[PDB]
């Protein structure tokens, strides 16, 4: 009763019903994802139902112990997640307008309809056919229509709601003493008082902004070199001195620059590594890939898979007809029983998302011992860059040619190491700016700077200053083109996808400057090494036990993100670009337009 | 040991005054007091029930299946002799030197 036992006293009782109670509902989960029938969502739905109405009432129970007599860290943790009132301070009826607008946006995003004029009756989805229309068709008529009817259709339906929603939003997080949404968000990355480890909320926006400085270097050689390149396929389209048009990119946003490779490959008859043929000429099957996974895994220090993990997971689709959503995913449901759902081919691809998925299970059977309120990430971020380095390292030609799949005289020069790093650029620094563009815009709604009569002008001229690309269309303020994007149409964080891309390098230079490497960094592998396997699992096992900024510090030796791992992977390819762009003009002036000439 | 659905049926206290005693065995009932307010016998705010169950299935992992521990324990206070150990044997041999 030393006025805080009470509240570890009672922690104690919450993590036991807790754990269990989860698990009970996700086993009911798993079980409707890998077997879809009618009566599972119902025996799913009311399990859910119970683990949330528990959750509430233990949050809502919370409350009485103070949160500043507390002197013990990790306890005062575990109530400050557990404390978090959420929704429901708002007014009730609010609370269900709130609910009735956030569905209500995410159907109208879901089932969007848009049809040709030349053809009104039988018209195309998004997902099937609209991707593909944006991605593989090559003539510029096409590709205007596809872009300015998404944006045309699912935008102007969506800003009076996005109005309210923004409004609804800041009165919700208004009410926790925070002065807006956004700072909502940020205070994921928020640290009190450790004495010198703390971070504030406010920083967050000064590291990204001091970071994004330092990839402008790459990104304009980057954006010079593609543009040049495009110049080819549609002729007298794009200005040397003027932006990117929007549909040109790729995909409905412009996001993701990787479908641009089939028109901007440095040397367009010598072949990647590709080990596809060699698999399937000696017969191997789900099993064996996996197997090969845990090996590797197992090479550099960390345990074997835990024997129940062979016999329950599904590692091929099933072969009669059970809908079963083929979507990767490694399934925690606690009590150290970890599974792994997949609809696995034999293609090196599935090769290589089978490590990155035995990432996130080997990250999840480490920390297996904290308190159940502590089983995460050190943040949002960690989870999926500690996942990608296995990824990045087992697509190396030497982990390939030390397995079995690459010929053995098989050999690697320049010429295939900048494809490779291209191929690589075009997706790792192609999605920064347009990710920090996009947070920022987002946080600068929210916080109230930007009047709500200057939306589009003000994201468009963003477009135009940071990232280097033009609409091809004027739009008026009728529209909404951000809540065209699934990440913004469903309210989901968006900062994750940029400091997930930094965190990642910082891991591999950090972790293979132990394996005692010595050329450059895109070639080097975590194999074989126990030095490695230990600073990594130093950070593993620490879950949300300890500020991030430690389990940075504990492998990388920094307190922060730095970009400069980024830049010395992709030296080389700088080095050629440098070279590639003796005559043309890198940058872009923000007068030129697509109509007005 | 392990059922599907869950088994209820195993207890294990995790809510005490004190430690307990070597060999001793406790197996009231009474309903835990952490605060500074009696109880009277009512779960709820700060006042917990004592007696919690595992919930033993057959999709676990090592480590939260259900174990079961048998432990043996001599004394020899004052007794002559008692049981030991068994014995063993050979033959019968006749007319030799043995
Ligand atoms: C997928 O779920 C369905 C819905 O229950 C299962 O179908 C029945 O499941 C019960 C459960 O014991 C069986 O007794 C019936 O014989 C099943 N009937 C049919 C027509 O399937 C189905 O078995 C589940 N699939 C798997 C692989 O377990
Ligand atoms: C509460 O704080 C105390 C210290 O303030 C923690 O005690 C340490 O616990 C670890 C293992 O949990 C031991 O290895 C250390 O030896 C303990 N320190 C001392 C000085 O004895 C305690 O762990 C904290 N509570 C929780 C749940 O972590
Ligand atoms: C969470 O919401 C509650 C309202 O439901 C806020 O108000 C506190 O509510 C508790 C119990 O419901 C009271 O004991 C407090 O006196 C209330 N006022 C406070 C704590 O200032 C509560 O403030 C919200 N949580 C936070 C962290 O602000
Ligand atoms: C890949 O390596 C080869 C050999 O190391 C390079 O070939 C030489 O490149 C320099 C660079 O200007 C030229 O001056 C030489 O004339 C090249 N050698 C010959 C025999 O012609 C090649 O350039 C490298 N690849 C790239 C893209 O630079
Ligand atoms: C690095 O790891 C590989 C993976 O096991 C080891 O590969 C073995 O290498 C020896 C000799 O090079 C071969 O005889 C074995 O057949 C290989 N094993 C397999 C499974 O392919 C290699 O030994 C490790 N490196 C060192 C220095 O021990
Ligand atoms: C992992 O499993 C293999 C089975 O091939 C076994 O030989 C090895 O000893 C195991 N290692 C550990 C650490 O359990």
């Amino acid at each position: 009763s030393t006025i805080e036992e009470q509240a570890k006293t009672f922690l104690d009782k919450f993590n036991h019903e807790a754990e269990d109670l989860f698990y009970q509902s996700s086993l009911a989960s798993w079980n409707y994802n890998t077997n879809i029938t009618e009566e599972n969502v119902q025996n799913m739905n009311n399990a859910g139902d119970k683990w949330s109405a528990f959750l509430k009432e233990q949050s809502t129970l919370a409350q009485m112990y103070p949160l500043q007599e507390i002197q013990n860290l990790t306890v005062k943790l575990q109530l400050q997640a557990l404390q978090q009132n959420g929704s429901s301070v708002l007014s009730e009826d609010k609370s269900k307008r709130l609910n009735t607008i956030l569905n209500t946006m995410s159907t109208i995003y879901s089932t969007g309809k848009v049809c040709n004029p030349d053809n009104p009756q039988e018209c195309l989805l998004l997902e099937p056919g609209l991707n593909e229309i944006m991605a593989n068709s090559l003539d510029y008529n096409e590709r205007l229509w596809a872009w300015e009817s998404w944006r045309s259709e699912v935008g102007k339906q969506l800003r009076p709601l996005y109005e309210e929603y923004v409004v609804l939003k800041n009165e919700m997080a208004r009410a926790n003493h925070y002065e807006d949404y956004g700072d909502y968000w940020r205070g994921d990355y928020e640290v009190n008082g450790v004495d010198g480890y703390d971070y504030s909320r406010g920083q967050l926006i000064e590291d990204v902004e001091h970071t994004f400085e330092e990839i402008k270097p790459l990104y304009e050689h980057l954006h010079a070199y593609v543009r040049a390149k495009l110049m080819n396929a549609y002729p007298s389209y794009i200005s040397p001195i003027g932006c990117l048009p929007a549909h040109l990119l790729g995909d409905m946003w412009g996001r993701f620059w990787t479908n641009l490779y089939s028109l901007t490959v440095p040397f367009g008859q010598k072949p990647n590594i590709d080990v596809t043929d060699a698999m399937v000429d000696q017969a191997w099957d789900a099993q064996r890939i996996f197997k090969e996974a845990e090996k590797f895994f197992v090479s550099v220090g960390l345990p074997n898979m835990t024997q129940g993990f062979w016999e329950n997971s599904m590692l091929t689709d099933p072969g009669n007809v059970q809908k079963a959503v083929c979507h990767p995913t490694a399934w925690d449901l606690g009590k150290g029983d970890f599974r792994i759902l997949m609809c696995t081919k034999v293609t090196m691809d599935d090769f290589l998302t089978a490590h990155h998925e035995m990432g996130h299970i080997q990250y999840d059977m480490a920390y297996a011992a904290q308190p159940f309120l502590l089983r995460n990430g050190a943040n949002e971020g960690f989870h999926e860059a500690v996942g990608e380095i296995m990824s990045l390292s087992a697509a190396t030609p030497k982990h390939l040619k030390s397995i079995g799949l690459l010929s053995p005289d098989f050999q690697e020069d320049n010429e295939t190491e900048i494809n490779f790093l291209l191929k690589q650029a075009l997706t790792i620094v192609g999605t920064l700016p347009f990710t920090y563009m996009l947070e920022k815009w987002r946080w600068m709604v929210f916080k109230g700077e930007i009047p709500k009569d200057q939306w589009m002008k003000k994201w468009w001229e963003m477009k135009r200053e940071i990232v280097g690309v033009v609409e091809p269309v004027p739009h008026d303020e009728t529209y909404c083109d951000p809540a065209s994007l699934f990440h913004v149409s469903n309210d989901y964080s968006f900062i994750r996808y940029y400091t997930r891309t930094l965190y990642q390098f910082q891991f591999q230079e950090a972790l293979c400057q132990a394996a005692k490497h010595e050329g450059p960094l895109h070639k080097c592998d975590i194999s074989n090494s126990t030095e490695a396997g230990q600073k990594l699992f130093n950070m593993l096992r620490l879950g949300k036990s300890e500020p991030w900024t430690l389990a940075l510090e504990n492998v990388v030796g920094a307190k922060n993100m730095n970009v400069r791992p980024l830049l010395n992977y992709f030296e080389p390819l700088f080095t050629w670009l440098k070279d590639q762009n003796k005559n043309s003009f890198v940058g872009w002036s923000t007068d030129w337009s697509p109509y007005a000439d | 040991d392990s059922k599907v659905g869950g088994n209820y049926n195993y207890l294990y206290r995790l809510f005490r005054k004190s430690n307990l005693k070597p060999f001793e065995r406790d197996i009231s009932t009474e309903i835990y007091q952490a605060g500074n307010k009696p109880c009277n016998g009512v779960a709820g705010f700060n006042c917990y029930f004592p007696l919690r169950s595992y919930g033993f299935r057959p999709t676990y992992g090592v480590g939260h299946q259900p174990y079961r521990v048998v432990v043996l324990s001599f004394e020899l206070l004052h007794a002559p002799a008692t049981v030991c150990g068994p014995k063993k044997s050979t033959n019968l041999v006749k007319n030799k030197c043995v």
